């Protein structure tokens, strides 16, 4: 038995999977092919029971599909939709129904990635449009819009604990460090050479002045905001490196996502431990499960939820 | 009316989305074959064997609706000129894929985005596509007016925008659009999409884009202003743009979300009609030349060939034209016989060339006009006009005109006569032989004897025009030389062109010609001074004429004669195109060569570069005597 409001067939293309801290894992799934172009999300206390319809624990359908998808707080969730909006998604008191709270149309194009700020009250959003806007989740509106790129924005990830700090990647070939308080908040930094381009941002759990970054060729570097040239990387994947996730370890590992369908595990020196080749199609987005550290949920586009035993 | 169209890279149901627009007002809709998102593979394992369908069902929609209401959209994703070898093999195979898909439905029009200098790869694929059968099907390439690397915001502390002036650095995306077109061969099936910025740029920037293929004009809303009511309106500067490509009869693509909560997304199309309908109305020039702007037609030839009763009838629905030649035979008669002898003087009038008559009776309301005594002679070569000179000298004129069907250089006249009114010009004024029919005429004309016309020159300017010289080059015929269309004249109405240089005397006849030894061949040497970066592509043609004293008539777009529609400016093209920097001069030399059966055209460019003597010894060209 399916609960109420929610479809009888979830969409063949999982983009996103993320643990809450409780152990509910939230799914957003997305029709790229077909008569219907939407987009749906879905939310499992059960992570095994994933990705069956009938054994879910709330599910709904969004108008346009989910490019990007994040947790607000316990029960809020920031959608990156294709329509041009960035929605936000509250679980109801009972935590069966996904109810919308606000669907603003702000970017001209495909929103391809959101990140929650560290108080859980601002986010921000990278469009296809270059625009890269910060939004206030209480008040539903954009505080300040952002054209500092040259082409379509990649990838968005929020600092830590900074309220002011966030990165934003982008296919112009420009990694930018963020600060809100600065009349001039974007800033140049990476490599002493240009090299490919930067698809996938993270920042160290730890280190608040370390982050990793992906590059279209497969290569994983390692940087350093105060010495803005890159002193470790490795070529990782054959294919463009679609993201990175770091585990809620105190030394924590480095989970690497890509186009070519593996999925690798690397420690602080960004050497090989687990590899995964389990999945069919592009492995989307991975999540460290908060009860077992030691365990690690993959989806892609071929409709598969592996949970990876890692060493 | 605008006809318009909706750009969405989300389209979650066809029929519904497409049933919204067409009730917004869109005439079509410009969205993705194939979901933006859905990267594809077609070499490695096991992302190539991935479970179809690759998209949605053609049978969505009907055949007329693919062919009339959808404009295809490459997937973002989809970069032949990517630095990595695997992205750079991927986004080909998807790009055929994408393209197939687009002929295989029958789309009119398929959108490609130049947002880099480096496009040849990209290039590659498409002429590859092209010559992989024959189609109809169109290309519209999205190029904006600046670069996004050139309107971005300075936000980025380390990394400034450059406030210097950069002239040819401001005008770069022309360079990307123009290498693409000329790596692409010209192809007719290739046009522009000029996307509109927030902020324009300077107006020699927007100039480049003149005599350009442009068939869309892609407007975001982000663009768009708000007024005191709430309406999405644009500036003053923005609003010119507009005006401009209207004349073009460009189709304006709507963009973006829309930022005008209040109002529907049919607001926006709402101020473009509202704009077209506060434009100002076609005049009497801009009525009569619709349909054949841009449009080639051979110059006539009406020594050599007799014109039919349809060209005669449109050459008389001319009022403006005969007016001045009517003023000019009543400031004549005047001139030349007084007060005093307004009954016992009679001015024995010739009209060389009379057609069915329209000179004739402009002599005849010229001497009532003045109340002077006149005698007509209506010589006329045409026995097919002869037919309604006769008719008419019959029914009407009397004994007073006297209809002659014979050549002027070869008749005979039984007296000498005071005025010789004629009207054997052209549209490069002697195209059509005035001096040599004149100079065999002027014999049988009085020693103190006048002529309508006296004198004429004609008027040289160097052009800028991609879609005419495309059009010369597709006038390519069999069982002639396959370059033979370049080395000659066209009559052409010119619209989508760039006047490069201001119109300069080229070849100049006075009439009588009082020298010993007349010899009508011609060289001229000019040199125009062009202040833009520009493609050099012809030479458009022009003339001015003195018929009597002050009264003239013109077709040199400075000082036009107002309401006169008779000619049609000429186009002089070379057969390759000449880039031609700021500052630089047009240097063009011309020759009027004759022989004893024939008259032709010699050119030349030899500034900044040389180009090949075009027409030489009258091989592609030649006006018969
Ligand atoms: N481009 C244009 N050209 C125009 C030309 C004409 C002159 C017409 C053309 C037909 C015609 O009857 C007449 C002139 C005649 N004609 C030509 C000769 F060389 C000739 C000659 N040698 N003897 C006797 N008559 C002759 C010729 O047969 C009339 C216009 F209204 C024109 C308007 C235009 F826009």
């Amino acid at each position: 038995n399916l609960p109420p409001n929610a479809p009888a067939c979830m969409e063949r293309q999982l983009e996103a999977a993320r643990y809450r801290s409780d152990g509910a894992l939230l799914l957003g799934a997305s029709s790229l092919s077909g008569r219907c172009w939407a987009g749906s999300l879905w939310l499992f206390k059960d992570p095994c029971a994933a990705p069956n319809e009938g054994f879910c624990s709330a599910g709904v359908q969004t108008e346009a599909g989910v490019a990007d998808l994040t947790w607000v707080g316990e029960r809020g969730i920031l959608v990156a939709s294709d329509s041009g909006a960035v929605e936000l998604w509250e679980l109801d008191e009972n935590e069966t129904l996904i109810v919308s709270k606000f669907c603003k149309y702000e970017h001209d194009d495909i929103v391809s990635t959101v990140s929650v700020l560290s108080s859980g009250t601002q986010a921000v959003s990278g469009s296809k449009d270059i625009c890269i806007k910060v939004w206030d989740l209480a008040q539903q509106v954009v505080l300040s819009s952002y054209r500092a790129h040259a082409a379509q924005v990649t990838c968005v990830a929020a600092s830590p604990h900074k309220d002011s700090v966030f990165l934003s990647c982008s296919e112009d070939n420009r990694i930018l460090l963020w600060d809100t308080r600065c009349p001039k908040p974007a800033s140049q930094i990476g490599c002493s050479a240009p090299g490919y381009l930067p698809t996938s941002l993270a920042w160290h759990p730890q280190q608040s002045e370390v982050f990793v970054f992906g590059d279209e060729n497969g290569t994983v570097s390692l940087v350093d905001t105060k010495s803005t040239s890159c002193v470790l990387s490795s070529a990782v994947h054959s294919q463009c490196v679609t993201g990175l996730v770091f585990s809620p370890h105190s030394v924590p590992f480095l989970a690497s996502l890509s186009e070519d369908c593996s999925l690798a595990v690397l420690d602080s020196s960004l050497s090989e431990l687990f590899r995964s080749q389990a999945h069919r199609d592009f492995v989307r987005d991975a999540t460290w499960s908060p009860l077992n550290h030691s365990l690690l949920t993959t989806v892609g586009w071929d409709h598969q939820v592996v949970h990876h035993v890692v060493p | 009316r605008v006809s318009s169209g909706r750009d969405l890279n989300c389209v979650p149901e066809i029929a519904d989305t497409l049933g919204a627009v067409a009730k917004q007002g869109f005439d079509f809709l410009c969205m993705p074959v194939f979901h933006p998102r859905f990267k594809r593979e077609f070499i490695q394992e096991p992302a190539k064997n991935r479970p179809g369908p690759q998209t949605r069902s053609d049978l969505l929609l009907s055949g007329r609706d693919w062919n009339t209401l959808i404009v295809g959209k490459l997937s973002p994703w989809i970069r032949p000129d990517s630095k990595v070898e695997k992205i750079r093999r991927n986004s080909e195979a998807a790009m055929l894929q994408e393209l197939n898909f687009g002929a295989y439905l029958g789309l009119p029009a398929f959108l490609l985005p130049l947002n880099q200098e480096d496009n040849t790869n990209l290039a590659r694929v498409l002429t590859n596509h092209i010559h992989t059968g024959h189609h109809s099907s169109m290309f519209w390439m999205r190029v904006p007016l600046v670069a996004p690397e050139d309107l971005r915001d300075d936000i980025i502390e380390n990394a400034p925008t450059t406030h210097t002036e950069e002239y040819s650095g401001e005008e770069k995306t022309w360079m990307w659009w123009h290498n693409f077109r000329t790596l692409c061969d010209y192809s007719k099936r290739i046009a522009v999409a000029l996307e509109i910025g927030a902020d324009l740029p300077s107006n020699h920037v927007i100039d480049r884009w003149l005599g350009e293929p442009i068939k869309a004009a892609i407007l975001p809303t982000s663009i768009f202003l708000t007024n005191k009511k709430g309406f999405p309106v644009l500036s003053k500067m923005h609003q010119r743009l507009i005006f401009r490509l209207l004349k073009l009869e460009v189709q304006f693509i709507i963009t973006g979300t829309n930022h005008h909560s209040e109002k529907e997304f049919c607001s926006y199309l709402q101020y473009l009609e509202y704009l077209s309908q506060n434009r100002p109305p076609p005049n009497a020039y801009e009525l009569f030349a619709k349909g054949y702007e841009d449009y080639l037609q051979s110059p006539l030839q009406p020594l050599m060939d007799n014109l039919e009763s349809q060209t005669y009838e449109v050459f008389e629905k001319d009022p403006i034209k005969y007016s001045q030649y009517q003023q000019a035979i009543y400031k004549c008669l005047l001139d030349r016989v007084p007060e005093e002898e307004k009954d016992t003087n009679v001015q024995v009038l010739m009209v060389l060339g009379a057609g069915r008559g329209p000179l004739v009776n402009a002599s005849l309301r010229a001497a009532k006009q003045a109340d002077r005594r006149i005698k007509l002679y209506a010589v006329e070569k045409n026995p097919n006009a002869v037919v309604t000179l006769e008719n008419w000298q019959f029914e009407e004129w009397g004994s007073q005109v006297t209809v002659v069907s014979s050549d002027m250089r070869e008749w005979v006249a039984p007296e000498k006569a005071d005025i010789i009114v004629s009207e054997l010009l052209g549209s490069f004024a002697d195209n059509e032989l005035s001096p040599e029919c004149l100079d065999g005429a002027q014999h049988f004309l009085k020693d103190d004897g006048v002529s309508i016309p006296g004198e004429y020159t004609s008027f040289l300017a160097p052009i800028s025009s991609s879609k005419l010289y495309n059009e010369v080059r597709a006038c390519r015929e069999k069982d002639r030389d396959p370059e033979a269309q370049f080395e000659m004249p066209y009559v052409v109405r010119l619209h989508n062109f760039h006047q490069l240089s201001a119109p300069q005397p080229c070849f100049t006849f006075s009439h009588p010609n009082r020298d010993p030894m007349i010899d009508n061949n011609r060289y001229c040497t000019l040199e125009f001074p062009v202040e833009v970066n520009t493609v050099l592509h012809g030479f458009a043609g022009y003339f001015e004429t003195v018929l009597y004293q002050d009264i003239t008539l013109s077709i040199r777009p400075e000082t036009h004669s107002p309401g006169m529609f008779s000619w049609f400016p000429i186009l002089f093209p070379i057969k390759q195109p000449i880039t031609v920097r700021e500052g630089q001069t047009i240097c063009v030399r011309f020759w009027r060569c004759s022989n004893s059966k024939k008259v032709w055209y010699e050119w030349a460019v030899t500034a900044p570069v040389c180009s090949a003597i075009h027409n030489p010894t009258g091989r592609s060209y030649t006006i018969g005597l």
